[PDB]
């Protein structure tokens, strides 16, 4: 890890591998499944077929190498020709050194000597051990790479010293309690290591001595280059004479994949048995990048019982859906959320260790010279979970952070987004928490002064000291926090962010947190999530709760103030759709009431619940005409006010042709409505305040501010909003309100004297056909006005087209030649009689929670 | 280090100056990098080149390792004493050289330096110049000639407008193919009239110079017109389409300039014109023009320079509770309609210029020619 980074600037020697490796070697590239490979490295799985050139160049700097110290991790396979090198998994009773004796060494010489002869045959002996100081004890590797003989005698003779006994009672000699098993049978078919490359987390080998001998075909140390000597394919040495894969090249790669598979073993067991917590996680996964499809069937690995018997298919599904899915609300913040919910610990430590690290690298790269970018960097990585910059509509970058309980903050804004000029949490945060983490740097900077090393490099290492000692102090200039915050910015820039918030229209900021009613029954977030919200009110949310004495009070008082059953359902339907802040269905309530009633009171009490970021007031001068403010709100409504009021029916119609926003009226005398357009009337509604209070006086000011009431209420409202969701989810329409139609009907035939006039004098004909629908239907409409509303010369064709451009479409069929010519009506005349075939053209439980039943 | 970003990565930024006397930079879009929908073989504008920002940091610091493997290794080869102290000096002078690669201030010195060298002279305004080309959710195509070539790749053409929608290959036997057939079918009773404005549509996205011609539909509500308009201002996109007042032709003139499609809503039944705007709107103008309303027109005008460029048509099919409520809502923001109703234009355009070259005016509409001369019968007196 950072120890190879210590230990590359540590040796002045040592470049000569790598730029071999990058210029010269290079070229030689082999195939990782091909066995014609001779050396492999396992740090970072690169397999080489070299000539014995570059071969015996490698051996010789791993030589001077070694004289300098440092750890590498090759490995080499033996092919149709290798020397005698065995493994002995040693594993003594005690941790006491049993000396090898040099008596003790020729025996076993002489034994596989012995073993030997019986063979094909036509011999310098290498012995090394264990440091010692582990479980285990040592182990020995005899190595004779004189000869070439790699074949099924080699198999013989393992099979032979399985059952040799001679060995056994040697090992016996130096008190070894495992006779045998300590040879792994397949010494010979695996590829091994050069002497002096160490296996993960232990010290290379060492040693003992080099002794030789000669063998008869009728009779039965630092003056060498031993590594390349010792190679078994280097058969021109001096002293010695020649007698599935995608997921392992993801973590040869990607370091956030290599956190990744380090976090997912830590992961509880229940995400992978069950289809929820799986499905999620490899959404994550694909959304992430599609490069980690190998990490997907590794989770199915992860799961095999199920990835065998039929997960794998579901996982190229989930893969092919995932492809075929965009833009979804998932990141891996949810993966590190979960697992520090899930295991804190280990999270924490992790989370240090891979920050110490960089910090590590980035200070062993440049000398200790920390630049703005290194520091951002780093940042980025601590703590980029609660911060997000954007660039404005005028060009500026803006900072956003996550609010977490236990900081100062405003009531409502918990678990949510808010906006500040200046980074302060960060600016307040690489002061303190940077400062840990540059400690932690220098202590292991006092560590590896504390182990003794060559001189020069403890010179390297003051000196370093002494360059990071004066770089630190940097940190606590308001100059270079600018640079640092600047390049935050350039980081922690996530495009596309400003117009993805408050975006969704499924959810509301509440006070207590984020509230969501997508399912039924809705669910309210009190933690962390990936929805990037902004707007919020300060009204808690509350489940809902009959037994409340506030909840059957407000009850009551919507009992009360309509009596009425269904029209009262219907209107508070009506009035839970403005907590949508979608698509609306483009209706129009219209309300009365005298005064003293509390129509105001449940204006100004859902005003209140609401809050300005949801809903908003709205002037009548606008409508009898600053209009553009109604986006983002969901519920407007005015205030009442004198007797002559007047509507421009340019403004309604632009108002209800975005727009999402819920509108509600209300006044004390009648609207003045001058127009016969009928989708205006279609989607218009009125109603008429009927219960008269008089002498709860404390309506007016206790129970506006009581947070309970309030709450409660906004309880009522997602309670009644679900319930609708339950029926006919959203068809508002379905509902059946008799009474609010029949006064919607009695005030459109009050306004509109042409719709009622309709209704009256017009009748459809079941049989035969309007023939006589031609002007002279205007006429008897023009007389009708001068006998009943005024004498006046009326417009000439206009009220035909204002016929045909109104309800009148199945009433009014058009003629083949799609010029008027009804069929099917008949006019109605001074006392003139119609036909029969002639038609115009529970103690509050139900009020807790009503019946389909209207 | 400017020359050296310069020869290294010059091939997805271009600066210039703009109306202000301000450098504007652009990046070049490629797959695989965080990036809106649609703006996918292009160029698009940023505030400052933070791309370059992060790529002058990590990029560039593998050539300077490769300059520093290089310096050590002709350290490694034995060489004459002199010259090797000159190279322990040189190594010393570039490792107090590494730093401001990373340091804020020499970046920002960087890249002024790479405004005065990535400037290309006389680009601003030769963007979105050709009216041949259109940017598509998917890349980029080319009506140029017959049959149009969808760019998926890189290219020398600086694209900034685009439209989300992304071009679709035309393909008859979709379902969405023949749903919209079967809908415009509905929509309008007449056949050849029905070719003669749809081929008319259809050359509407030529964004170069039209032959300046006016339609009006009528309409008398819930007959789809006003989804039709929808549909094309939506599939088209804000770049290219703009919604026009019925305030300013009764008198964001400026707005109309630069579009290639103009449309209107209904509104009341008291419309009237001014005579003097629509002389200029009949009279620089690369754009097409239609108006919706509920009630026919009123004109006051006898000139036939005037009348010349006008056209009219009226609706006779009203549909009710046949219509459908889906094509008013989910149809009308169904991606799949769009892409299909796009590749049926981007067809229909292809048909013509084989059939009659872009000539629209050759195209025999007997309805449509009878019904404006009934028309100015019944307003030019």
């Amino acid at each position: 890890t950072i120890q190879l980074t210590a230990q590359r600037k540590y040796l002045a020697e040592v470049q000569a591998l790598e730029t071999l490796l990058t210029r010269e070697l290079s070229v030689f590239l082999t195939e990782p499944g091909s066995k014609k490979t001779n050396i492999i490295n396992r740090i970072t799985g690169k397999t080489y077929a070299l000539p014995s050139t570059e071969l015996l160049r490698l051996y010789e700097h791993l030589e001077q190498c070694r004289k300098q110290g440092a750890l590498m991790y090759f490995l080499e396979r033996q092919g149709t020709y290798s020397g005698l090198m065995l493994d002995y998994d040693l594993k003594l009773n005690t941790n006491a050194v049993p000396p090898l004796e040099p008596p003790a060494l020729s025996r076993l010489c002489h034994r596989i000597f012995v073993h030997i002869k019986n063979s094909s045959v036509l011999i310098h002996f290498f012995f090394t051990l264990k440091p010692e100081v582990v479980q285990g004890k040592y182990g020995f590797h005899v190595l004779i790479p004189g000869l070439k003989l790699a074949a099924s005698t080699k198999k013989s003779i393992i099979g032979s010293l399985q059952h040799d006994a001679t060995v056994q009672k040697i090992l016996h000699e130096q008190g070894v309690t495992n006779p045998e098993s300590c040879l792994d049978p397949h010494s010979a078919s695996v590829p091994s290591l050069l002497y002096g490359s160490s296996k993960l987390n232990h010290k290379p080998y060492q040693l003992k001595t080099g002794f030789e001998l000669v063998f008869d075909s009728s009779d039965p140390l630092e003056s060498y280059n031993l590594v390349s000597e010792l190679s078994l394919t280097n058969e021109q040495g001096s002293l010695v004479r020649p007698v599935d894969h995608s997921l392992s090249i993801l973590m040869l790669h990607d370091p956030e994949a290599r956190y990744l598979h380090k976090i997912l073993n830590l992961l509880p067991p229940e995400y992978y048995v069950e289809y929820p917590l799986w499905s999620n996680v490899v959404f994550a996964l694909a959304n992430t990048s599609a490069n980690y499809r190998p990490l997907a069937e590794w989770f199915s690995q992860k799961c095999p019982e199920k990835w065998n018997t039929g997960g794998k298919e579901k996982l190229e599904k989930l893969w092919n859906d995932a492809s075929h899915h965009t833009e979804k609300k998932i990141t891996k913040r949810s993966i590190m959320y979960w697992a520090h919910k899930h295991a804190p610990q280990q999270y924490k430590e992790i989370v240090e260790q891979g920050y110490f690290s960089i910090l590590a690298e980035y200070v062993y790269s440049y000398n200790g010279m920390l630049e703005h970018y290194m520091i951002a960097k780093v940042i980025y990585a601590m703590m980029g979970n609660k911060f997000v910059v954007d660039v404005d509509s005028n060009g500026k970058y803006v900072w956003f952070e996550f609010v977490l309980p236990g900081q100062p903050m405003n009531q409502g804004e918990i678990w949510k987004w808010r906006k500040e000029v200046n980074p302060d949490e960060l600016h307040i945060y690489i002061s303190e928490n940077f400062s840990r983490v540059m400690d932690r740097i220098t202590e292991h900077i006092k560590y590896h002064l504390s182990q003794p090393h060559e001189s020069n490099i403890l010179n390297y290492y003051k000196k370093l000291l002494k360059a990071f000692e004066r770089s630190k102090s940097k940190i606590f200039n308001d100059s270079f926090k600018k640079g640092v915050i600047r390049q935050a910015e350039f980081l922690f820039r996530q495009r596309s962010f400003i117009q993805t918030l408050d975006t969704n229209p499924h959810l509301l900021g509440v006070g207590n947190g984020v509230l969501s009613i997508e399912t039924i029954p809705a669910k309210l977030i009190n933690h962390f999530h990936e929805h990037p919200i902004h707007q919020y009110t300060h009204i808690c949310y509350v489940p809902f709760n009959p037994e409340n004495p506030w909840t059957k009070l407000l009850l009551n008082a919507l009992q009360d103030i309509i009596p009425e059953l269904d029209a009262r359902l219907w209107i508070m339907f009506y009035l839970s759709t403005a907590i949508f802040r979608g698509l609306k269905e483009a209706l129009m309530l219209l309300w009365l009431g005298g005064g003293c009633n509390g129509k105001t009171f449940l204006m100004r009490l859902v005003a209140m619940v609401l809050g300005d970021h949801y809903a908003s007031k709205l002037n009548i001068s606008l409508l009898t005409s600053a209009f553009m403010r109604l986006k983002g709100r969901g519920y407007g409504y005015f205030e009442e006010t004198n007797k002559s009021e007047v509507l421009n029916t340019s403004r309604l119609k632009e108002m209800v042709n975005q727009m999402t926003a819920t509108m509600v009226a209300a006044s004390n005398y009648n609207f003045i409505i001058d127009t016969t357009d009928h989708g205006t009337w279609r989607r218009l509604r009125h109603y008429r305040s009927k219960v008269k209070f008089c002498h709860d006086p404390r309506f007016i000011h206790e129970y506006i501010m009581d947070p309970d009431c309030q709450n409660a209420f906004f309880s009522i409202l997602v309670y009644f909003w679900e319930k609708l969701q339950k029926e006919y989810n959203g068809q508002i329409k379905k509902v059946f309100c008799p009474t609010i139609e029949s006064e919607t009907e009695a005030y459109r035939k009050s306004q509109d004297t042409l719709h009622r006039f309709i209704t009256e004098r017009v009748v459809e004909s079941p049989s035969a056909e309007t023939v006589y629908n031609l002007s002279e239907v205007v006429t008897a409409y023009a007389e009708w006005y001068n006998t009943n509303i005024n004498v006046k010369r009326h417009i000439a064709l206009e009220l035909s087209q204002e016929l045909e451009n109104s309800v009148l479409e199945k009433y009014l069929q058009w003629s083949p030649n799609k010029t008027r010519i009804l069929k099917g009506c008949r006019i109605l005349h001074k006392f003139e009689t119609l036909q029969p075939g002639e038609s115009y053209i529970e103690p509050k439980n139900k009020w807790w929670e009503w019946s389909p039943n209207p | 280090i400017a020359k050296v970003i310069y020869a290294m990565m010059g091939n997805k930024f271009v600066v210039d100056v703009d109306s202000n006397g301000k450098y504007v930079w652009f990046e070049f879009v490629l797959p695989g990098q965080p990036m809106n929908q649609g703006e996918i073989w292009k160029w698009r504008k940023e505030v400052n080149p933070d791309e370059l920002h992060i790529y002058i940091s990590e990029n560039f610091s593998r050539v300077m390792d490769r300059i520093t493997e290089h310096i050590k290794y002709h350290l490694s080869q034995p060489h004459e004493s002199n010259i090797l102290n000159y190279y322990k000096k040189l190594l010393k002078a570039f490792e107090r050289s590494k730093s401001k690669i990373f340091n804020d201030s020499f970046k920002k010195g960087v890249i002024r330096q790479a405004e005065f060298l990535f400037r290309q002279r006389s680009f601003i305004q030769t963007l979105d110049t050709n009216p041949h080309l259109l940017g598509v959710g998917n890349g980029v195509l080319s009506i140029e000639t017959i049959p149009a070539k969808l760019i998926n790749h890189f290219h020398e053409h600086p694209i900034h407008q685009y439209t989300h929608i992304c071009y679709v290959p035309f393909n008859p036997e979709n379902p969405w193919t023949k749903l919209l057939l079967n809908a415009l079918q509905d929509i309008i009773p007449e056949l050849d009239a029905r070719l003669w404005i749809m081929f008319y549509l259809s050359t509407a996205i030529f964004r170069g110079l039209k032959e300046a011609l006016m339609l009006l539909w009528l309409g008398g509500g819930c007959n789809g017109k006003t989804f039709l308009m929808r549909l094309v201002a939506m599939v088209l996109g804000d770049h290219y389409a703009s919604k026009l007042n019925i305030s300013l032709l009764t008198s964001a003139f400026m707005r109309l300039k630069g579009r290639g499609y103009g449309y209107f809503e209904e509104t009341n039944k008291s419309e009237v014109l001014n005579t003097s705007r629509l002389k200029e709107m009949v009279n620089q103008m690369t754009a097409t023009m239609v108006a919706a309303s509920n009630y026919n027109f009123i004109i006051d005008t006898t000139d036939h320079g005037t009348w010349r460029r006008l056209r009219h048509y009226r609706s006779k099919v009203k549909f009710c509770h046949k219509e459908d409520p889906r094509f008013i809502h989910e149809y009308i923001m169904d991606p799949d309609c769009q892409n299909a109703f796009f590749s049926i234009l981007v067809y229909f355009w292809e048909k013509l210029q084989k059939e009659y070259n872009g000539q629209i005016k050759k195209v025999f509409c007997p309805t449509i020619e009878s019904e404006t001369e009934a028309y100015r019968k019944s307003q030019d007196t």
